[PDB]
């Protein structure tokens, strides 16, 4: 049969960006402006505002959802191919977080709002998009022997859950749909939280978590690595402050939280 | 910060009329005692006379580069209100004053922040958003002897910067050189991020 | 089930980025909330097809190969689009619950889909297709019921159902009973409650294959469509129409017990998605349009220009020419207070010698003209081209169908004195009427007359009496505004000037041929015909006191003095004069009439009358 | 692109619409009228061999060259959607040589990446009927109404050469 | 009677209402569009809106001024004086390439210019400097010359003292020349003169000269110098002598180097053409002297290089400072900006150059077309100018480069105008000023050796200066540490050429003067270099290298232009 056979900067926030979301990974690089960093900021600093008016307001995802996404538009756009945009994103995270490593509560408010910022964007995603971003992090699946072992506990545990999350009322498609389900096992002190709300098996000190959950272990680590990277931010403040052109811009970013 | 807050010490942009010699203050397109804004361009009350683009753009640059000798002049003063000197010598210190016995910081007459914000003013004259806006720095108080008895219509405003937009944006453009060479202006993020660099 | 969602967001990542169907959404609903305040625009929509191939191939071919898994996720996600946008508060009681949905058109590029009713075959079912061909037959509109609300009367609680039938829907579901339920199911009595409850509105309707495409006379083939809500009754039969809609199955088809040892087919229809004409008449004009009339309507002599420009291979008969511009563009019709009623239409009559460009001429208005009906003064019936009775039901003849139009005939010497009596009534109280076994009513017939005769004597005699060689009562000739006598006279000079124009008439080419093959300035007619559309619409003279001054005087003087006149002089005589002086005030695109129009008006009438200027 | 070759000979008299930049004495003819100037912004339609030269003698050059419509966007629709049903032969009988000349005119790159496609999809139904021998007229005759001049004779020398092929193998 | 009439006689005669009349002879006074024509746009109006009651009410007019103003919108949307060593050496014949139409290749006789110097150190941001890294730069600059000196005299590190402590011993102390006031009204006396120090020498202190012991001296501000003397009473440094400072090493070349530059040129002369701007006089634009001294440039004169310094478009010209800028009637489309103005004005006559005929552009810090508006300054941007690349170099100011062998030092600030000396003794005094100027220029290392800069003011209102960038003033030090060969600096001064310690030290005038006669630029004639006619010097080493002795075999002409 027949057969054939800086531009640095802007690849990698092309990488960084084929995924859709980020963890915030990496060092930026070249140039912006000042003017640019302080209205970036302030954009992202209204969407998080938002979102923890919401949150004190005690309202759903969905109605969270419903109020922030017409907002990403106008201030911070997700699911886009412009550079600008990404680098707008990127750039306005990584000024928030020298904005709000200064002290616990700012990190903590930080931390929190970011986070749920994260969840509302990965809903947004494709299931190949959300895929290929958890692939992309580096993040043990049962063996069919072990899953037919505990099938009847397993079963137990989720079809409840397959008939209210994921409207599968008829046993025979819930039936169908655990014949196709993959199963996660971990120790039970990783997913504490459907622990006490017992969304998942336990054995022996592991819980058995179904494939169609466990975003909250991918929210979490970002929590987490961003709580780690405010830390590590806090510890290196007197290199900021060599720029005095700055700490205006910051004191005013964190006024509207204190 | 508004226009008028951030442009409070800047010069005001005086232009000088290529046909009978007056000098006025210009203000964008504006109600004026000295100009007038019409569909063929800035006009001057006193003779008629349409000035050119070139003869606009010229001035503009003049006066920039004026402003940027001046910041060059290198002027200093000492921020010590006893002793107050102004010289133009440097110590190899910088900011030690050189009269004996002031403990006073040297510091530049011109900053590179009023440098700065004298080109930014400038540029917003001939910012089109903003003439619409109205939200140029005024070169009239209502108290003033100066002030214009017939006031422009924000109708009237938005169409004449339609159709001066050519000329506007000719203007920033010449504004816009000399900003984008200003080191006053970017934020390098690779030295920046030396943490990484631990 | 999960990959309905999936193509709700694909389809709704197509409404963000293609913006244009987003201000279509946005204008209808704007529109409609401002006159609910005070018609009403369907909520439909229509997409290029082409703009979906460019966004994602994958979604594209599967709305043009699988529509019933395709159609239904992408128009769910245009009424979320559509319902995200802001509306206004407080709805009724009906529009809370209306079950009413934004829904989808299409147009360009079908491909290998574009069809005709012959070449419809049993491997294009499920697939989206086009047709094209004439409409034959239409059903009566009707109701149908899709959801009904009840009031359960002792807890205080509104319920309701839905409803399904084959053609309501393009998947397919177990079929329902069409049964009220009369009780709750905890022993409640309810009660209905119409008017909060939903029926849309159905018609069937049949296509046939057009008659030029018919093979060796063979038996024509056709097909069944299905239209609702806003489709209905915008085609009529006999309407030359383009079909957009999925090609689908229906029934048991005998498989279900039945004596016919199954070899009965299944039952097909297409249910219908889009309608378009097909103009086998209306313009509608483009901006450029306006300013190129409005600008040549300030030359001179734009009378001259435009009326040259009619039939330019005709030679001679200038008058005649602008007597036609003129009907063309007709008087205006008024209607008093007291509901009595003044005609406005103009009434031509023309009567000469063999050969004289007659019928040639006639034939011009017949496509110039916007609605035209022409017919053989033999060849109709008084009845047939009035009205008659069938089954009781009664069907409209030739001057009934081009109501408001016009209408030429041809040969009108020949027909009968039985059918010529029954054209009194409609030249001028332009209606027609009816008291035959079972049957009375009234029927509207507006149009202008224009028609061709031969006189008496086979040509035209000089030496005896215009009644003579004009064989038509006096009441008859009254009712023609204009009556112009025409005749081959020899003369060299007009002999040699027609024969070299007509030769130079035969020596054309059309443009895009080479020679052998077989197929002051002139305005184009498809110009002619966009400045006389615009004309009779956006401009309605008013008279003046200085037309009237010049009216008067010539309607008196030219009834008193004695003349060989060629046509009887009565109180119809004077409205001819005032919708003469009205059209030409109109071809001048002036708001009033004045002196100028009444001048020529009397200057054009003289001529014709007395044979003289 | 020979000089005596037929069929680039018949290819170049095909007309293109023109419109002229300048007024010109006696040059009427073109207009059909020997006896008069012609007149800028006047539009005319002449051989692509006449306005392939008065589109770039000098500067403007004496004419302009207006789109066409056998490229107009239509087509390109019509194209896209699907390349084999297509009658290329009523839209013009030498297609595939004045999009060549045009491109190379133009320098287009658009147009190169549609026109590549359409001839790649439309070799592979012509290779099938090409190989189809008989031990059927109308299933073959249908699509081979719808082939230009340029591809009739790719058909031609393809089935001559299975065709000789298979006589001299069972012979 | 005319507006209303005209208004019904488009409009109805319903429009009779004053109100509608007000109405749409707003509208046309408004935008200046007749009856008519607003009669047609309110027809236009009426299309497309299913209206066919589109009456003529004020709420309908109020929707044809909205519909105008989107139209209105939318259609925006839409739319020889004086020779050096003239009786030694004859002027070069020039490039033969010159005028010979020729498309091939330039083969053989290629002059070879290349920048020495990194051109990416000049491309700094402007406008922003930092007071503490301008004091570092001027710190810097007295360590380096303390290092120079002590190498130079073997003096040991401790023979080095702060002048400003009392001392009994004679001590070495580098530091540079300021005034003792630092208020000072510009005029400077040898009595008027302090030492300041650098800051691990002295901690920056200034201490007052006392000169009485000195009998010759020639110093200016920011000079840096060295002193042998004591400060006995601890209010004024007595100096007892003054060190000279060491002149800079000459450039040098190998015998292979120099062949090959030999056999470039056929052993004929190099010839090179030296201008400097304003390029047209006061009162007008007009280029018709540069125009003709192109036209001779390619014909008769047919030099291998040609360098042009700036200003080329001076923005402190009277027409541009007035804003008097004339209309161009030879420009079918008038320039809209300075840069615009070049690129009418200059580049086409600029293009005009033979390709054969190597062009250097070096710009003035007065230049409109650059940016840079500072010096040390980078250099024009050729692609902005539309220049050829083939035979256009744009350089930095200053800027070092070479010709062949010969290496050019460049600078486009007037150093011999701005440089005022402070001189004491009849010697000092008999001997040529510009000789001095040159002279300091060589010792300090550095084209612009004066600080602070220069400034012009007019009754005051600052005009212009140097316009000193003092973070970057080590890029206007010599390059390589060694004197340039030739030495170009121009000023407003009358024009002159100069041997001063072995370099060729050129100011080519003005180009034309400021009342439009004509003015001067500079011919130069190297001859080539040859190791057998003893014009060359052998220095011994390792590697036997040549000292070029180019003022020993250039000639160079001040000719009017
Ligand atoms: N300028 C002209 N004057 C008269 N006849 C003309 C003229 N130009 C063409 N004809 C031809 O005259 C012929 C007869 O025209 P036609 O309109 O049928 O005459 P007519 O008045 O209807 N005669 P008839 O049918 O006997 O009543 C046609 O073949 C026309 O083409
Ligand atoms: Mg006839």
């Amino acid at each position: 049969m027949f057969r054939q056979s800086s531009e640095e900067e802007k690849k990698l926030y092309a990488r960084l960006y084929e995924s859709k979301l980020s963890f915030y990974d990496l060092p930026p690089q070249g140039e912006i402006t000042l003017e640019q960093f302080e209205i970036w900021a302030i954009d992202r600093l209204k969407i998080l505002l938002e979102i923890e008016s919401c949150l004190s307001r005690n309202k759903s995802i969905k109605e969270i959802e419903t109020i922030i996404k017409p907002q990403f538009q106008k201030l911070l756009p997700f699911n886009t191919e412009s550079l600008e945009d990404r680098k707008k994103d990127y750039y306005s995270h990584f000024i928030l977080r020298l904005c709000f490593c200064r002290s616990k509560e700012l990190r903590e408010k930080f931390v929190r709002a970011e986070t749920f910022l994260f969840k509302i964007r990965f809903n947004m995603l494709t299931s190949t998009d959300q895929t290929k971003f958890v692939q992309s992090l580096d993040l043990q699946f049962i063996s069919n022997e072990e899953k037919a072992e505990l099938s009847h506990q397993l079963y137990q545990t989720v079809s409840a859950s397959l008939q209210f999350q994921l409207n599968l009322n008829e046993e025979h498609q819930r039936k169908q749909y655990f014949q196709q389900e993959k199963f996660i096992k971990l120790p039970f002190e990783n997913v504490i939280e459907l622990v006490g709300n017992r969304l998942v098996f336990l054995k022996d000190g592991y819980a058995y978590l179904p494939q169609f959950q466990q975003l909250n272990l991918l929210s979490n680590e970002f929590a987490s690595k961003l709580n780690q990277e405010l830390i590590k931010t806090y510890q290196y403040l007197p290199r900021l402050n060599e720029d005095d052109r700055l700490l205006p811009i910051l004191n005013h970013l964190s006024s509207g939280y204190t | 910060i508004t226009d008028v807050e951030r442009f409070k010490d800047t010069v005001t942009l005086e232009l000088s009329c290529p046909s009978c010699d007056k000098r006025f203050p210009f203000g964008g397109i504006v109600s004026s005692n000295y100009y007038r804004v019409s569909y063929n361009g800035l006009q001057c009350k006193h003779c008629e006379q349409l000035f050119t683009p070139l003869q606009l753009t010229s001035q503009i640059e003049h006066s920039i580069r004026a402003h940027i000798s001046l910041y060059y002049a290198g002027w200093l003063q000492c921020d010590d209100s006893t002793c107050g000197i102004v010289t133009r010598q440097v110590s190899v210190f910088g900011k030690r004053c050189l009269n004996d016995g002031c403990t006073g910081v040297m510091r530049y007459k011109y900053s590179d922040k009023q440098l700065y914000n004298q080109l930014l003013y400038f540029d917003s004259l001939f910012d089109c958003e903003k003439n619409k806006k109205q939200e140029l720095k005024p070169i009239y108080l209502p108290d003033d002897l100066d002030y214009p008895k017939e006031q422009l219509t924000e109708s009237s405003i938005k169409a004449l910067t339609e159709q001066n937009r050519e000329l506007m944006e000719t203007g920033r453009s010449v504004v816009q050189k000399y900003l984008n060479d200003c080191g006053r202006r970017y934020v390098d993020m690779t030295s920046i991020f030396d943490f990484m660099l631990n | 089930d999960a990959v309905f969602g999936d193509r709700v967001r694909r389809f709704q990542e197509f409404l963000d980025t293609f913006t244009s169907y987003r201000d279509s959404v946005r204008s209808i609903q704007v529109y409609n909330s401002n006159n609910a305040a005070n018609n009403i625009l369907p909520h439909r929509i229509i997409i290029s097809l082409d703009d979906l191939r460019e966004f994602d191939r994958s979604f594209w071919s599967g709305i043009l190969v699988e529509p019933a898994y395709f159609i239904p996720p992408a128009e769910k996600a245009l009424t979320d689009l559509a319902d995200s946008m802001d509306d206004v508060p407080h709805p009724n009681a009906s529009a809370v619950s209306s079950r009413h949905p934004w829904k989808l058109s299409f147009k360009g590029s079908f491909g290998a889909h574009a069809l005709s009713p012959r070449t419809l075959t049993a491997q294009h079912l499920n697939k989206l297709v086009s047709v094209e061909g004439i409409v034959t037959k239409t059903s009566l509109v009707r109701p149908k019921l899709i959801r009904s609300v009840h009031y359960a009367a002792k807890t205080g609680r509104f319920h309701y159902r839905d409803y399904t039938d084959a053609t309501t829907t393009l998947t397919t579901r177990i079929p329902t009973p069409a049964i009220y339920p009369t009780e709750d199911t905890e022993g409640n009595k309810l009660t209905t409650e119409y008017g909060y409850s939903t029926f849309i509105d159905h018609q069937r309707i049949t296509v046939q294959e057009m008659p030029e495409m018919a093979p060796a006379g063979q038996l024509p083939r056709s097909i069944d469509v299905i239209l609702d809500d806003d489709l209905v009754d915008k085609t009529k039969p006999g309407d030359r129409v383009n079909v957009v809609g999925v090609f689908k199955s229906l029934g048991a088809g005998g498989m279900n017990q039945s004596n016919s040892n199954t070899l009965i087919g299944f039952k097909t229809l297409i249910l219908g998605n889009t309608v378009y004409p097909l103009h086998a008449a209306r313009q509608m004009l483009t901006d450029f349009d306006i300013r190129n009339i409005n600008k040549l309507s300030k030359k001179k002599d734009i009378f001259d220009i435009l009326s040259q420009s009619l039939a330019p291979s005709i030679y001679g008969h200038d008058h005649i020419k602008k007597a036609i511009l003129l009907m063309l563009m007709g008087g205006v019709e008024k209607n008093l207070e007291n509901g009595s009623h003044l005609r406005g239409d103009i009434n031509i009559l023309m009567v000469g010698d063999p050969s004289t460009a007659k019928s040639q001429l006639l034939r011009f208005v017949l496509n110039t003209a916007s609605l035209a009906i022409a017919t053989t003064g033999r060849g109709s019936s008084g009845v047939g081209l009035t009205a008659a009775v069938t089954t009781r039901r009664l069907e409209a003849g030739a001057m009934v169908l081009a109501d408001r139009g016009v209408v030429c005939i041809d040969e009108f010497d020949k027909m009968t004195d039985v059918d010529r009596v029954a054209i009194h009534e409609v030249m001028e109280q332009q209606t027609v009427t009816i008291a035959k076994a079972g049957i009375h009513t009234t029927l509207n017939a507006r149009c202008s007359v224009i028609a061709a005769a031969n006189p008496v004597f086979g040509q035209y005699d000089v030496n005896r009496d215009p009644h003579q060689n004009i064989a038509l009562p006096d009441s008859l000739l009254s009712r023609f505004d204009l009556l112009f006598v025409v005749t081959d006279d020899i003369n060299e000079i007009r002999d040699r000037s027609i024969s070299e124009h007509v030769l130079r008439t035969h020596r054309y080419l059309p443009p895009g041929y080479l020679e052998g093959e077989p197929v002051p300035k002139l305005v184009t007619i498809p110009f002619l015909r966009k400045y006389v559309q615009y004309a009779k619409e956006r401009v309605i003279p008013q008279l003046t006191q200085e037309a009237i001054n010049v009216i008067v005087k010539n309607y008196t003087d030219l009834r008193n003095d004695d003349n060989t006149k060629k046509s009887p002089i009565t109180a119809r005589t004077l409205e001819t004069l005032i919708r003469l002086a009205t059209a030409h005030a109109k071809v001048r695109l002036s708001k009033t009439v004045n002196k100028v129009d009444a001048k020529v008006a009397a200057n054009l009438l003289r001529f014709a009358l007395l044979g003289e200027d | 692109m020979g000089y005596y070759d037929i069929d680039d000979v018949l290819a170049d008299g095909t007309e293109f619409p023109c419109k002229f930049q300048y007024d010109i004495p006696g040059l009427g003819y073109l207009e059909n009228n020997p006896g008069r100037p012609i007149t800028k912004n006047t539009k005319l339609s002449l051989p692509l061999w006449l306005a392939r030269i008065l589109a770039i003698v000098g500067p403007v050059p004496f004419v302009e060259l207006l789109p066409p419509d056998m490229f107009s966007t239509k087509v390109m629709n019509a194209i896209k959607t699907d390349p084999v049903a297509l009658d290329l032969h009523s839209i013009n009988s030498h297609f595939f040589s004045l999009a060549i000349k045009w491109i190379m005119l133009f320098s287009e790159k658009e147009l190169a990446n549609v026109v590549s496609e359409l001839l790649l999809q439309r070799a592979q139904e012509l290779n099938h009927h090409a190989s189809s021998l008989s031990i059927t007229n109308i299933a073959t005759s249908t699509f081979l109404l719808k082939l230009e001049e340029m591809e009739k004779e790719i058909y031609k020398k393809s089935h001559e050469s299975y065709k000789d092929t298979k006589r001299w193998m069972f012979k | 009677m005319s507006g209303s009439i005209d208004v019904i006689t488009h409009f109805g005669p319903d429009a009779d209402k004053p109100e509608i009349i007000t109405a749409l002879e707003n509208l046309t006074k408004l935008h200046a569009l007749s009856v008519e024509d607003l009669y047609i746009k309110w027809e236009q109006f009426s299309n497309q809106r299913r209206q066919t009651h589109t009456d003529l009410t004020s709420k309908n007019i109020d929707e044809f001024k909205q519909f105008l103003q989107l139209q209105m919108e939318k259609r925006a949307n839409q739319i020889i004086l004086d020779s050096l060593n003239p009786e030694n050496i004859e002027i070069s014949s020039g490039n033969p390439n010159v005028g010979l139409l020729s498309t091939e290749e330039p083969s053989y006789n290629q002059v070879k210019v290349e920048p020495f110097y990194d051109a990416k150190k000049y491309k700094f941001r402007t406008m922003r400097q930092n007071l503490q890294e301008a004091s570092d730069v001027l710190d810097d600059q007295i360590e380096s010359f303390t290092k120079i000196i002590q190498n130079h005299y073997k003096l040991s590190p401790n023979d080095f003292a702060d002048p400003t402590i009392q001392s009994q011993s004679e001590i070495y102390a580098v530091g540079r020349i300021v005034p003792d006031s630092p208020t000072y009204d510009k005029f400077l006396n040898p009595e008027s003169l302090s030492l300041e120090t650098s800051r691990m020498g002295g901690v920056g202190r200034r201490v007052r000269l006392d000169l009485s012991q000195v009998n010759e001296l020639s110093f200016f501000l920011g000079q840096i110098v060295a002193f042998k003397g004591k400060n006995a009473n601890g209010d004024y440094f007595t100096v007892n002598s003054i060190l000279p400072l060491p002149y800079p090493n000459s450039p040098v070349s190998t015998s292979q180097e120099l062949q090959e530059f030999q056999a470039n040129l056929e052993g004929s002369s190099l010839k090179v053409i030296v201008t400097c701007g304003p390029y047209f006089a006061n009162d007008n634009f007009s280029l018709e002297l540069l125009q003709e001294f192109i036209d001779s440039i390619n014909n008769e004169v047919k030099p291998h290089v040609l360098i042009m310094f700036g200003p080329f478009i001076d923005i402190t010209h009277p027409l541009i400072a007035s804003g008097k800028l004339p209309n161009f009637p030879q420009f079918k489309t008038q320039p809209k900006t300075l840069d615009e103005l070049f690129l009418k004005l200059f580049t086409p006559i600029l293009k005009t150059i033979s390709p054969h005929i190597q062009t250097v552009l070096i710009p003035s810090t007065k230049d409109a077309i650059s940016n840079h508006a500072a010096y040390p300054q980078a250099s024009l941007i050729r692609k902005a100018l539309q220049l050829p690349k083939r035979n256009f170099k744009c350089m930095a100011n200053p800027s070092s480069f070479q010709i062949n062998e010969i290496y050019f030092g460049c600078s486009n600030v007037d150093t011999f105008k701005d440089l005022k000396e402070v001189i004491k003794g009849g010697t000092t005094s008999s001997r040529y000023r510009l000789d001095r100027v040159s002279e300091h220029i060589l010792q300090q290392r550095r084209y612009y050796p004066i600080f602070p800069g220069s400034i012009r003011t007019r009754i005051y209102e600052h005009i212009s200066g140097a316009d000193l960038d003092v973070s970057y003033l080590g890029l206007t030090e010599f390059v390589g540490g060694f004197s340039p060969d030739i030495m170009i600096i121009p000023s407003e001064l009358q024009h002159f050429a100069r041997v001063v310690q072995n370099v060729v030290v050129i100011n080519p005038g003005r180009f034309i003067r400021a009342t439009g006669n004509r003015g001067s630029y500079a011919q130069i004639t190297v001859q080539c270099p040859d190791l057998e006619d003893g014009k060359l010097t052998l220095v011994e080493g390792e590697e036997p290298v040549y000292l070029h002795n180019v003022w020993k075999r250039a000639r160079v002409d001040l000719i009017a232009s």
